[PDB]
């Protein structure tokens, strides 16, 4: 799959979790590419799940049964809270603020209608439940990089650091060794 | 556009680029700033067309603040004209029974109040304390400058007991040239400074102030505009203050002025 | 934004006003179709603005081209110009240090897929069995007309294995005055026809075609290049108010790529100018 870019989202994550702590670019990248390739197996799960519908549809509720089936232990059940809370804010600005995310909303629809191989309609839902188990795991992995830069006295999170957070965290380091 | 260039989207593809590549990419950027400069020359010229166009809208502005004021009476032609459109011949003679004429009735009661409180941004700016002075609004008109660069919303106000000025005149001094420091950030006119106009509130009518003597949130602190930087405590958020008031005036000035009697119906939406 | 009946938002105000201010009323909402009126001519003189501004932008659009294509290269005042804005300390010395300069590279590989592909409206229009046959696009133009009213859009494609076609070319013809359906209505220029192109695919090639079957049937396939073959108006038609949105989003991109994405390409290509959703 093409990589996308999330730099800026993963950046504002960041000013939140570390507001006096920076990112490299190469850590910048490292994200990036934790974040696509999450994305995908969130998409092909999501499609699989689909044909299980009459119009193969894919909604909220198809990414909630993904993200329980590629998320380990707390990760997920952290995770399908946040996504839930994430649609309900949107159902009830910008589409992403409407579901108080920092993660772009409309990218990730329409990320989700291009690589996802059904045949049904993309609920919009969908993309908010997305969006937010993206930036979820996101700003787990920058507390965690962030904590550990201050450790070492310095400003800047550093591939270093990412590699130090998720082999720190035994739900993090399976996900993506499984990714 | 975003200013933090590690943030750009494409930034790896970018930042992969063999180094004559990457400065074919600069040349770009070159030709960019060039093409800029003659995108703000285009500006200056749809400027000086809003100017030229000033003697034909006026014409159907200043009728339109006749029928206002109750000054001349509705031609036949303009009798045959619908209230509304969209509406079945049943609907628009049903309309027209509802209410009998009442002589007693000159003009357009509240034509002005309505049309600004039907526009959702402006509606958020009129408070409650100020519905009884805009009432007293007869026109809001708007005209345009080449040097100095801008525009202006006037509003006329009849003899009224809150304030003895006839006329309120808001000014923006625009700039259409780019940013020397940047460029490559040109979208247009840019407000450089907004000029309000000083209002002989009579005793006790200013609903600007109140007692807590401190500001009061009023409409008619569009007359009492955010300062720019040359005449400043706190700068990214008294120039956030400024552009919000830049954009009330392009509202009025662009797109209800124009079409005011659209707002008045809420046809507009 | 304009509504047309008794959903007005002060209807029941407009209701019972008595029946000379209702007069009076009328008489402004004549007025107002003679302000339109105006308004129309406004908008055919910015369109001959436009016109006349074609050759003043040319100059910047022509070197464009020629770097892109490796025809022309840098000058030294070209190659000061930081290639991105904003980067602290030595983060633009080390950019340039990133990748060694490779001389079989010419001009700007991909330059107007990855320009388009950035927008994010273009964005959603080109799926990834598109992608490919945008790497073929060297330019991206365009030009608008008196006479006939409209502008168009012409895609320029190095010789590809997967159309014959050198220009693929997109033509609006617009209206500017008001419409006479709907007087009160008018927002500026108007589509009236939308015209496209037809594609010389080479077997196997055309995707946006597709066969479904008692019966086999080629149905439309989800393809940016759809864009060269718009829906019909009602004029040349044989659902009304799903096939006129259609035209409306056509329009749309077209205005996209017209007044936003050619004038500012470069800015595209580096993702320097970004969307908040």
């Amino acid at each position: 799959m093409r990589k996308e870019s999330y730099s800026v989202y993963i950046y504002r994550v960041l000013k939140q979790v570390h507001p006096d702590t920076g990112v490299s670019s190469k850590a910048m990248s490292i994200m990036n590419s934790f974040v696509n390739d999450v994305f995908e197996r969130i998409a092909a799960e999501a499609s699989r799940l689909a044909h299980y519908n009459k119009r193969s549809t894919i909604s909220s509720r198809e990414i909630q049964t993904a993200v329980r089936l590629i998320l380990p232990g707390e990760l997920a059940k952290h995770a399908v809270s946040e996504g839930t809370k994430a649609v309900t804010k949107y159902t009830s600005v910008s589409r992403s603020a409407r579901a108080g995310l920092q993660f772009p909303v409309g990218r990730i629809h329409r990320f989700l209608k291009q690589r996802t191989t059904s045949s049904g309609r993309v609920g919009a839902t969908a993309a908010v439940y997305s969006a937010a188990i993206l930036e979820y795991l996101t700003a787990e992995v920058l507390e965690l990089a962030g904590n550990a830069s201050k450790d070492l006295k310095v400003k800047r999170i550093t591939p270093r650091h990412l590699h130090l957070a998720i082999r720190g965290d035994e739900e993090l380091d399976t996900l993506i060794k499984a990714t | 556009f975003q200013h933090m260039g590690l943030l750009s989207t494409n930034f790896d593809m970018i930042q992969a680029l063999p180094l004559n590549v990457k400065q074919r990419v600069c040349a770009l950027k070159n030709l960019q700033m060039k093409t800029i400069q003659i995108e703000s020359d285009f500006y200056k010229r749809v400027h000086e067309l809003e100017i030229e166009f000033e003697g034909k809208f006026k014409s159907t502005f200043d009728q339109r603040k006749a029928i206002v004021a109750g000054e001349v009476e509705p031609t036949k032609e303009q009798i045959d004209t619908p209230i509304l459109e969209g509406l079945e011949g049943d609907q628009l003679a049903e309309l027209y029974k509802a209410a009998e004429a009442d002589p007693s009735a000159k003009g357009i009661k509240d034509f002005w109040l309505t049309a600004l409180r039907t526009h959702d941004l402006v509606a958020e700016a009129i408070e409650e304390h100020d519905v009884p002075i805009l009432s007293y609004l007869t026109d809001v008109t708007t005209a345009a400058s080449k040097d100095p660069a801008g525009f202006k919303i006037e509003f006329h106000f009849a003899t009224n007991p809150y304030f003895k000025n006839q006329v309120l005149t808001k000014t923006y001094l625009l700039g259409f040239d780019p940013d020397a420091e940047a460029p490559l950030q040109f979208d247009g006119p840019h407000v450089i400074r907004a000029v309000g106009d000083t209002i002989e509130w009579e005793d006790g009518k200013n609903v600007t102030k109140k007692a807590v003597t401190v500001k009061a949130d009023s409409f008619f602190n569009f007359f009492e505009p955010p300062k720019s930087k040359d005449e400043r405590e706190d700068d990214e958020q008294a120039e956030e203050f400024l552009e919000l008031d830049y954009e009330m005036g392009q509202a009025i000035r662009d797109t209800i002025i124009p079409r005011a009697v659209l707002f008045y119906t809420g046809e507009l939406q």
